[PDB]
C-alpha cells in the first residue's frame, strides 16, 4: 500500500468549539505525528505516538489533545478552539526513519461565524488584441468576496477538467480583513477559442459550513458548494 | 532539537546552480533530511542521512553534505529547472527523537523567455457591465511586477503558465480597480507595449 489520509480536509470552527482532526494510515507504521505549518515557523510538532494506545507531547502541545486509538488512527482534539489555532495541519506516519505525509487540513477558528462568505466568480474573456497578434487566448477567472480561503479553483472545457495551459494563484490574497481573492489563467490557441462548440467553465469549490452547523444570521447558510462562471468560444470577423 | 535556514526565499534562473543552507543544533548524533513541498500538497522526502557517507544524494542530482565539523547539511543542485520551484525544508531527528523542521526555503526558479513581447490587455466580463481587468503578460522573468499603491486596486504576483508546446511558457500578472476611470496604462506604468481593445472586424 501507500497512504496517509486526513479528514476533514477543510474545517471552520467558532472560538470554543470542539474540533477533531483524524488521520488514518495504511502503512502499519508504529509512529504517527501531527504538525501545523505556519508562516515564519515551517512545520512545528504538536503531538506524536510511538505506538497504538500511547501519546507523547510535541513542542507546542498546549491547546491540543491527542489520541491514538489503534495502529492506523491518530486524532488531534482541540477541546476549546481558539483563533490562534487556525492553521494548516499535516499528519504523518513513520517507520523510525523518513516520514510519509498527508495532504493537509485547512482549519479556521473564528470569533464570529458570520464572516464566512462564499465567493462571486467572474469569467473575463480573451483580449481580441492578444488574439490577433499572438494567436493565443488568455481567459482569466477571478473569484472574490470569500471569507474562509478554503477553496480550489478548477477549469473545465467541454465537461472535462483541464490542466495544460492553466496557471492559478498559489495563495489567495486578502483584499479586506474578512475577504479573499484568487485568479487564474487559461491560455488556449486562437483557433480553439474561436470554435463556438467549445465550452469553457471556471469552477471554484468553496468549503464552508456543514448542514449540521448552526448559522446565527438571517441569510443563506454559507454551506460548502461549487460556484461557476462559464463562456463559449466565439466566431470572428 | 533545532534546525536553522537563514534564507526564506531564493530566486534563481533556470540553468544556474542552487545551494540551500541548513544549520542544526542537536545533541546526539543527529539524523538529517531534506523534504520538499509542491504547491498545496504534503511534504515528500528529497534526501536523507543517518551514518557513513557524509554526502547523500537524492533524485535529480540533489546533494546534501553532512559535517559534524561545522554543523551544516547544505543542499545543492548543479543546474536548476523550472519544475524545481518548491519549498525546501530541512529536518533533524535522532534515536527516539521526532523530526524537527526548519522554517523552510521557497525556491523560485525563473524560466528563460526567449522572445518576450510585453503587452497589457484590458479584458471584459460580459455578464457584468463595467467589469474589466488588466492582463500583463509575456514579459521577461527578470522584470519586477509593479506593486499596489491605492486601496480598491490590486495587482497579483507573477505566475508562469505552460501550454503543451516546446515554447509556450508565459509570465502573467492581473490587476483591477473599483475606480471610475483608470486604465491599464497607468496601473502598470513601469513597463512596455500597451495594446488597447480597440477592436477590428478585419
Ligand atoms: C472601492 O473598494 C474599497 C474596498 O472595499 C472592498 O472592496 C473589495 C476589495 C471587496 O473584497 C470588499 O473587501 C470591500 O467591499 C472601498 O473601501 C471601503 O469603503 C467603505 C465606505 O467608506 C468602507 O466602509 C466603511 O467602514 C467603516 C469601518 O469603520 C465604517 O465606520 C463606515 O460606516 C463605512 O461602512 C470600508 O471599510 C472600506 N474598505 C476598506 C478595506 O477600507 C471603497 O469605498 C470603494 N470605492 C469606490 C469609489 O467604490
Ligand atoms: C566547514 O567550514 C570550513 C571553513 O569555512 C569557513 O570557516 C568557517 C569556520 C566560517 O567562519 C566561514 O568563514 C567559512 O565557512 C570549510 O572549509 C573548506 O573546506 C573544504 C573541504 O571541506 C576545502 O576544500 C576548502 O578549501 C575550505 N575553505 C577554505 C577557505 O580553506 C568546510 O568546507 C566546511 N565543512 C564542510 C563539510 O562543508
Ligand atoms: C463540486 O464539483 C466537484 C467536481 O465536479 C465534485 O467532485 C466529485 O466529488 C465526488 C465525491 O466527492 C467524487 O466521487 C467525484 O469523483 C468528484 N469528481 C471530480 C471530477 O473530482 C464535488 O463533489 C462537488 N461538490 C459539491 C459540494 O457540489
Ligand atoms: C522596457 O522598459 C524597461 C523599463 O523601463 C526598460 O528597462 C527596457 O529598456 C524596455 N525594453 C527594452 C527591450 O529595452
Amino acid at each position: 500500500e501507500a497512504a496517509v489520509t486526513q479528514s476533514p480536509r477543510n474545517k471552520v470552527a467558532v472560538t470554543g468549539g470542539k474540533v477533531t482532526l483524524s488521520c488514518n494510515q495504511t502503512n502499519n507504521h508504529n509512529n504517527m505525528y501531527w504538525y501545523r505549518q505556519d508562516t515564519g515557523h515551517g512545520l512545528r510538532l504538536i503531538h506524536y505516538s510511538y505506538g497504538a494506545g500511547s501519546t507523547e507531547k510535541g513542542d507546542i502541545p498546549d491547546g491540543y489533545k491527542a489520541s491514538r486509538p489503534s495502529q492506523e488512527n491518530f486524532s488531534l482534539i482541540l477541546e476549546l478552539a481558539t483563533p490562534s489555532q487556525t492553521s494548516v495541519y499535516f499528519c504523518a506516519s513513520g517507520g523510525g526513519g523518513t516520514l510519509y505525509f498527508g495532504a493537509g487540513t485547512r482549519l479556521s477558528v473564528l470569533e464570529d461565524l458570520r464572516n464566512v462568505t462564499p465567493p462571486k466568480v467572474s469569467l473575463f474573456e480573451p483580449s481580441k488584441a492578444e488574439i490577433a497578434n499572438k494567436q493565443k487566448a488568455t481567459l482569466v477567472c477571478l473569484a472574490r468576496g470569500f471569507f474562509p480561503d478554503h477553496v480550489e479553483l478548477s477549469w473545465w472545457v467541454n465537461g472535462k477538467e483541464v490542466h495544460s495551459g492553466v496557471s492559478t494563484d498559489p495563495q489567495a490574497y486578502k483584499e479586506s480583513n474578512y475577504s479573499y481573492c484568487l485568479s487564474s489563467r487559461l491560455r488556449v490557441s486562437a483557433t480553439f477559442w474561436h470554435n463556438p462548440r467549445n465550452h469553457f467553465r471556471c469552477q471554484v469549490q468553496f468549503h464552508g459550513l456543514s448542514e449540521e452547523d448552526k448559522w446565527p444570521e438571517g441569510s443563506p447558510k454559507p454551506v460548502t458548494q461549487n460556484i461557476s462562471a462559464e463562456a463559449w468560444g466565439r466566431a470572428d470577423c | 532539537q533545532s534546525v536553522t535556514q537563514p534564507d526564506a526565499r531564493v530566486t534563481v534562473s533556470e540553468g544556474a546552480s542552487l545551494q540551500l543552507r541548513c544549520k542544526y543544533s542537536y545533541s546526539a548524533t543527529p539524523y538529517l533530511f531534506w523534504y520538499v513541498q509542491y504547491p498545496r500538497q504534503g511534504l515528500q522526502l528529497l534526501l536523507k542521512y543517518y551514518s557513513g557517507d557524509p554526502v547523500v544524494q537524492g533524485v535529480n542530482g540533489f546533494e546534501a553534505e553532512f559535517s559534524k565539523s561545522n554543523s551544516s547539511f547544505h543542499l545543492r543542485k548543479a543546474s536548476v529547472h523550472w519544475s524545481d520551484s518548491a519549498v525546501y525544508f530541512c529536518a533533524v531527528s535522532g534515536f527516539a527523537s521526532a523530526l524537527t523542521f526548519g522554517s523552510g526555503t521557497k525556491v523560485i526558479v525563473l524560466p528563460y523567455i526567449q522572445n518576450p513581447e510585453p503587452a497589457v490587455y484590458a479584458l471584459k466580463d460580459p455578464r457584468s457591465q463595467d467589469s474589466t481587468l488588466c492582463l500583463f503578460t509575456d514579459f521577461d522573468s527578470q522584470i519586477n511586477v509593479p506593486k499596489t499603491m491605492e486601496s480598491g486596486t490590486f495587482i497579483t504576483d507573477a505566475t508562469v503558465l505552460d501550454m503543451k508546446a516546446m515554447d509556450s511558457k508565459s509570465n502573467g500578472a492581473i490587476a483591477w480597480s473599483n475606480q471610475t476611470s483608470f486604465t491599464c496604462q497607468d496601473i502598470f506604468k513601469e513597463t512596455n507595449a500597451t495594446y488597447p481593445s480597440s477592436d477590428v472586424p478585419c
